[PDB]
């Protein structure tokens, strides 16, 4: 349900203090390890002599409450970026002091402000700390939604407050995340602990902040509304930005004193716990791709690699996909055998990568339901699955099935085919090759022979996520080329990610393929008109198949099949982050290339900037012909 | 030690306010060890402190003291670090010192408190950037104003008119506020746009004149009336934290900074003193009533020191 | 001389041909290695069974002229980026063919056109190509200066030439190299061959050019003009030019008809000539700088290392540094030992880093110069050093000079010094750790001593060069970080390169150094105002140093000491290059760093884009202390 | 063979030009094989050709031939890969042909020649982007313009006008020439910007009316008044490399692709007859004086076909 923490700049008691705040319900603490007002002198005399001890002990908890239960604080009075050299001088000595103090203990997380634009100085301290020691513990970096400086109240007679709309100023506060994490090199110990105000922004100022690591969401008491019985409350607004950022699993940080006084603070808590509760529920989807969001895979390359059992049980366990073919088969017999021919006729059937047999059946149920007579070959070049299928042969389908143990591409069949059904799709449709396969298999299919699928289309979109830029990049492996892990597609459930244009088709095949001369090659340009500012990170892919007719099965969210949880889609990643200002287009270009041994895909933005070309001859990636 | 006063004072002393009789009084806070508060004293014999045995009355905070204020000559208002703004009276036989009200309205350290000219209405400042108005008698918030853009460092009530207070952030703005304008609150200050403001003290004859006090320890005179910097003196070596103007017909101006060190100033902020008694930060100034040539000074090397101007 | 080559694209006899230019002065010819007009059809019958030979054969040269006389051309009717499906796939296979030729026959490069914007595909071929066996040979893209488009003769009634000025569109022609190089990676076997026409653009065009990779320069006999006895020459601004291309030792092509034909085409060559001989010739410096020009080395450690024999020589070989250090010290003497004082006074002259002893002699010739006594120590780290001071001290200087074997920061001296004279500065000045080690020596100076020198200053400036970013890329080594090349400096003698603003002060050091607390440690933030579209590669470092009052040495170009040959520039790279449009400012960040083991330096650009911290906490670079 | 005329005829047949009395002119290039030159031969029985040996007269040209005119009877106008045009005369008794001039003025390969309706001017086009205009008797360049801003694939002479010409490049521009305008080119074509144009033909009746071949193999008929595209056919599965008009009161329209085919197509341009004779690229095509029915294409095959058209 809801993981909270309690944010105090007041600790006279560390024992009471944290008692008090478990017995409200909280999960951990988050407060100075040094006292705020304690202000330290490091190079003049005598303040520089000041008597210890410089804070309180780490005695006074258990390593264990250390490591779980608190959160430090940057004491405030720190200003590494201080126009005074002297403040900019003790400011360094005291963040390293207090961040040397927290590592010291253990901490699982530290807090420390972006409240202005320049916090140059105060990232180059940060990243010196991380680069001492290799260590585990997250920086929450603390930004508003909304500068201060935005919020203010008009009350200044000489300095009144701009009502002119500033699209682009607006979203000052994510230039200062933004400009800080590069400053760091996209550490991945470092995230967002993002600050909430009683106003909320323009969506675009939200939407800003989409794909970003936010671990953190803080609530002031401030922002909450008081019901009839003087409850604690959220406006509908604040109440869909909860809603969202359950989704992400953020922290929820209750900052600012009890200003519903009438009542405890478990209040403001029990407020979250209610709406957590209350959020509308995830669907079979969000229940498959439960532990799945965000984590990179490898595609499946089912010709040129042999799948495990459970690979193949996992393609099972979605029986509504079948459901389909079936109907696609039983549509497609009706359509081959008249009413007054369905004893005399018996329609060759071939499932051209049977796995273990899901086609086969399918194809028994939807001949039954046709009430029309079909002979079955069941090919299959995976000689673990072809000992399922024989077993299955032999105990059930009897002499209708005849399990064929060959490449279709090599195989020389008894007889042509009225209809081939395969599953060789991958997440991009194209990426298991489909194409090679089924055109190696089609010189023994009938010169009006129907293949399900007759067709299919992969679909690119822009995303932005700077979560996945650096799951891509912690892939760099010994032994290869240090960016080989950007010129490689992974199937991932994207999830902390920001889709900048609707999906465009990139490449479509049919079956037959009817051309004289056969190219399996593209090379096409997509045009991405984006409405938002934002970073390219990369492309995520989906298909569409036409299995026979009306009858599809889609990954595309706008068209997506339901029930088809089986199967996350595809992200092709750039090297290189790309600013994009709203109003621009997203040129992205993408080949399919092909020798004898290996079809590999290449990429490259051309606009609004140009990157280099990803994976130029399948030098980081290739798929196995 | 008195009845309810505490065996031990804590180390960082933070306020020492003259009372119109020549009673101290004293704010400490605990910034260091295992317990983080504060306490309340006072010696009607100022040569004792900071000793507590020799005390007149003490009590025990909650939380430390980031700044305090007499009201009038039984009420003292409290800066809490814990948000709160808490009034202490003082007893009948001012034997003990005992809580008036508590009041938890800052969402962040209390870190200034001024009482209007009234004395039924006090100013307060927080890091969390507002500053409150207060209604003493009926112990409520009348007004709370997000002016700033960041944490309120002083918040200072005019000698004479009780709508009328300055402030300064860390915003980089000093505010002359009058709760009678629509919008309070108007930007004042230097030609250049400079180090950020640190200490405030008006002028205690003349309405419309204040002095201010920078990061970068230059004190500086200002005229409403000119809204023209008049002038300005490198005083310390650090930040200027306070300014205090002595009770004299043509008022000294003593300089208290992070540098450790006291200056005190003629009107045309040229230096007549300075005392590098204390051995850590000077927080805190208070000339005697009885004897205007005698300034007490307290810093966080827990020293009381009394000091002779010529 | 010069260095140059005849264009054609008409070879009837490749052996009349070759002979014919040969006889008229030129050292290559580019010509086509499959008949221009000779269009090939790969995928439709009949065309595509055409017989051979698809062109003429290997056997009509030696391998040797074939790898030293002939640069190959790609045919004119190849069009990858077409609209016309039939003729990119045509296009594709006959750019992959005529490429394999030439590496079939060992050419040493291959000009391609950039003639348009759209070269994605054309650049993907060519990086097919390049990652097809690792081979050396060079691909010159041929690029005009303007745009033919940007050209044509106003002679269209309804199609009139803007006459509007367009900065950035005059420049298009460099962003068709960007876009192709970028796509490409940043080739090293890519370089430009800038055509220039009759008209030049504004200078602002030509300079787009400065730091680019131009390996050729074409030279149509249409811009030449003709003198009174009708020989071909030039505009002063076309030669303006050629003395700018020469300084990049560019080969210069010849291209179309004789339109001299009152003379042989010689004439064209001779004139070229004539150019090279009738240059301003090159200053001491240039003789000096001949092979270093942009060859990164190592910044010389003379602290943490003991310096090489050879290397002393070099500091030896400028002798007016070291008549300017005379000077000083002269000044210095009089300044101090009034003419009625001359015999009592002597001064204790220390020289703290004494090498083989230049100071130590320049001390003695200034003493006798200025008629004033003088004791001398020559303090030296440096055994083998101390070896050449103590046979010096011995066979000439005797007991007026002790030679001492230590570091001057762990030496008891036995009194104190009036004068301690030092070389310890690097090319951005503190990078040797002059501060630390005069630091470290200044207890033993008298409370009135001078140091020369008493005062340094590093000065940084933006720069563009592509080249050197690829000769920084280029050294990546195994058993370290894949970008540590980038988080280092490297001295050079910066040539082909774009200073994009003057030089700003970065840090000043003196000595004596009078602050009671001493910190040698450094935050600097610089505003560089760009004036010009351009991309940032990285920073050139110099330095100034006062010896005494107004004797001073310099390498920073506006104030550079005469004869100060010994001693180039150093270079901070970034790993990204960064866009700067015109009237965008660039804004680095310097910090110099600091343990007890190790001094370091790290930098950032914050503006008008954000770079990652370069080297923090001395990760890929530190100085030893 | 005849004096002067070469043993072997180059492999790639370039030209096929019948003149007034049906006698056969042939271009050809050698572009592949050592030696990359071109040759001249006329043909009087058209029939044997191309065989050398019953050829009437041939010549050896120093480079490739791009393009091939006659100059009236005995004339010759040559495009070179040389960057020459060069005229080339026949001989009195016409058994040798023998260079008049040969002129080195276009600074890349010559791909396109016609002849103006004066006999005395001609037009050259170049892949080095620049036009010129010919003054041939005095065998010098009166004009040189660079309109386009990519090579020159097709110039065509008006018939009746000696001020007109069409010209199309790889720039997508087709200019309308009249040198008597002092900006004499006008960028003309259709509605839409579509496909490279690759061959031009004027109509021979209608002075105002022409047909563009495109790369895409769409053949167009235009109309400078309406300067609407009237009419077009997706006639090939290639380039449109030539476009001839039959010499009939009605013209038909001869359409050679890189296809390898030859259409023939009435003027409203659908298509009444189709060869595929040719196994290698169609070059060019001339129909008969004498037999106008009859029409004879070349092709890189070396085939010399003679078609009978319905
Ligand atoms: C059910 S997932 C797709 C199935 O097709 C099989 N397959 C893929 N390519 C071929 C091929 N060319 N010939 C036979 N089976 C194939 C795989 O082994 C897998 O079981
Ligand atoms: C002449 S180049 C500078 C000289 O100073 C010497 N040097 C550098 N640092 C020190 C030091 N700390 N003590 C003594 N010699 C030094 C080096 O070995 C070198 O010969």
């Amino acid at each position: 349900r809801v993981s909270s923490g309690r944010d105090l700049n007041c600790v006279p008691e560390i024992a009471d203090t944290l008692g008090a705040v478990a017995k409200q319900g909280f999960d951990f603490l988050c407060m100075p390890v040094f006292h705020p007002r304690f202000k330290r002198e490091f190079i003049q005399e005598p303040a520089k002599n000041r008597p210890g001890p410089q804070t309180r002990s780490d005695l006074l908890l258990s390593g264990r409450d250390w490591n779980t239960l608190i959160v430090g604080k940057l004491s405030p009075w720190i200003r590494p970026d201080s126009k005074v050299e002297k403040i900019r001088r003790n400011s360094e000595a005291a963040m390293l002091q207090e961040l040397n103090f927290g590592a010291y203990l253990g901490l699982p997380a530290f807090l420390l402000p972006l409240n202005q634009e320049d916090n140059t100085n105060l990232a180059r301290v940060l990243t010196n700390h991380i680069h001492t020691g290799h260590h585990s513990s997250m920086f929450w970096m603390r930004v508003p939604l909304v500068a201060p400086e935005d919020l203010r109240d008009d009350i200044i007679e000489n300095a009144p407050t701009t009502h002119t709309e500033e699209y682009s100023g607006e979203e000052k506060t994510w230039m200062w995340w933004h400009n800080f994490r590069t400053l760091c090199d996209y550490s991945k110990r470092i995230a967002v602990a993002l600050e909430i105000g009683a106003d909320l922004p323009s969506n675009h100022v939200i939407d800003r902040w989409l794909g970003e690591p936010i671990k953190a969401a803080i609530l002031p008491t401030s922002i909450f509304l008081t019901n009839k019985k003087g409850f604690p409350v959220l406006s509908k607004m604040h109440q869909r930005l909860i809603f969202r950022l359950l989704k992400l699993e953020v922290q929820f940080i209750i900052t600012g004193t009890n200003h519903h006084s009438e009542k405890e603070f478990c209040s403001y808590l029990q407020y979250l716990e209610y709406l957590s509760q209350n959020r509308p529920p995830p669907n079979a989807y969000e229940l498959f791709a439960k532990g799945y969001e965000d984590y990179l895979q490898s595609p499946l390359q089912p010709l040129m690699d042999n799948l495990e059992s459970q690979t193949y049980e996992v393609f099972e366990k979605d029986p509504i996909k079948y459901s389909q073919y079936q109907q696609a088969i039983y549509k497609c017999l009706l359509d081959r055998v008249p009413e007054e021919e369905k004893d005399t006729n018996v329609q060759v059937l071939m499932v051209l990568g049977a796995g273990r047999g899901p086609l086969v059946n399918a194809s028994l149920r939807a001949a039954k339901q046709a009430d029309r007579r079909i002979k079955l070959y069941a090919v299959e070049k995976n000689p673990n699955a072809v000992v399922t299928l024989e077993n299955w042969q032999f105990e059930e389908w009897g002499s209708q099935v005849t399990v064929v143990s060959s490449d279709m591409r090599e195989w020389v069949a008894p007889e042509k085919a009225d209809i081939i059904v395969s599953e060789l799709l991958g997440s991009f449709a194209d990426n298991e090759l489909s194409p090679e396969c089924l055109d190696g298999a089609q010189h023994f299919l009938k010169d009006d022979g129907v293949s399900i699928p007759g067709e299919y289309t992969s679909f690119l979109a822009p995303i932005s996520s700077s979560k996945l830029y650096n799951e891509v990049r912690a892939c760099r492996e010994k032994d290869r080329d240090p960016e080989a892990q950007f010129e490689m597609p992974y199937v991932v459930r994207l999830h902390n990610f920001h889709q900048l244009s609707a999906p465009q088709p990139c490449f479509t095949f049919s079956h037959p393929n009817r051309d004289p001369m056969i190219d399996n090659n593209r090379y096409c340009t997509l045009e991405f008109p984006v409405e938002v500012n934002t970073v390219l990170h990369g492309f995520a892919g989906y298909f569409e198949t036409v299995l026979y007719q009306d009858i599809t099965l889609s990954i595309r969210p706008e068209t997506h099949s339901p029930g088809m949880f089986s199967w996350f889609p595809i992200l092709f990643p750039i090297k290189q982050p790309i600013t994009v200002r709203e109003g621009q287009t997203i040129c992205v270009r993408f080949w399919r290339c092909s020798n004898s041994k290996k079809v590999w895909y290449e990429w490259a933005v051309t606009a609004p900037v140009c990157s280099a070309i990803h994976n130029p001859t399948g030098r980081s990636y290739t798929i196995g012909l | 030690l008195p009845p309810n006063a505490p065996a031990c004072m804590e180390r960082q002393l933070e306020a020492a306010r003259y009372r119109s009789d020549g009673a101290l009084l004293l704010g400490a806070s605990s910034l260091s060890g295992r317990c983080w508060a504060g306490s309340l004293w006072l010696f009607k014999d100022p040569c004792a402190a900071p000793n507590e045995g020799f005390c007149s009355a003490g009590v025990q905070t909650e939380a430390g003291v980031a700044d305090l204020t007499w009201v009038g000559e039984r009420g003292i208002l409290v800066a809490s670090d814990s948000g709160a703004v808490e009034l202490w009276e003082l007893d009948e036989n001012e034997t003990l010192i005992v809580s008036k009200f508590c009041k938890y309205e800052h969402d962040d350290i209390v870190s200034t408190v001024s009482v209007l000219s009234s004395g039924t209405q006090a100013v307060s400042g927080s890091k969390d950037i507002c500053i409150k108005v207060w209604d003493l008698a009926q112990q409520v918030v009348l007004s709370s104003y997000r002016a700033h853009a960041a944490q309120v460092t002083c918040v200072a009530a005019s000698p004479h008119k009780d709508s009328v207070f300055l402030s300064c952030s860390e915003d980089n703005r000093i505010l002359l506020w009058d709760t009678r304008c629509p919008k309070p609150a108007s930007q004042i200050g230097c030609s250049a746009p400079g180090y950020l403001p640190t200490s405030l003290a008006w002028h205690p004859q003349q309405s419309e004149v204040f002095v201010f006090g920078d990061e970068n320890g230059t004190v500086s005179l200002v005229d409403t009336k000119s809204t023209s910097c008049v002038l300005s003196s490198a005083v310390h070596s650090q930040c200027v934290t306070g300014l205090v103007f002595s009770p004299h017909s043509v008022p000294f101006l003593a300089s208290l900074s992070e540098d450790c060190s006291l200056a005190v100033l003629d009107s045309s902020l040229s230096e007549l003193f300075r005392s590098q008694a204390h051995r850590d930060f000077v927080r805190d100034a208070t000339w005697s009533p009885l004897n205007h040539s005698l300034l007490t000074t307290v810093g966080w090397d827990h020293q009381v020191v009394h000091h002779v101007v010529p």
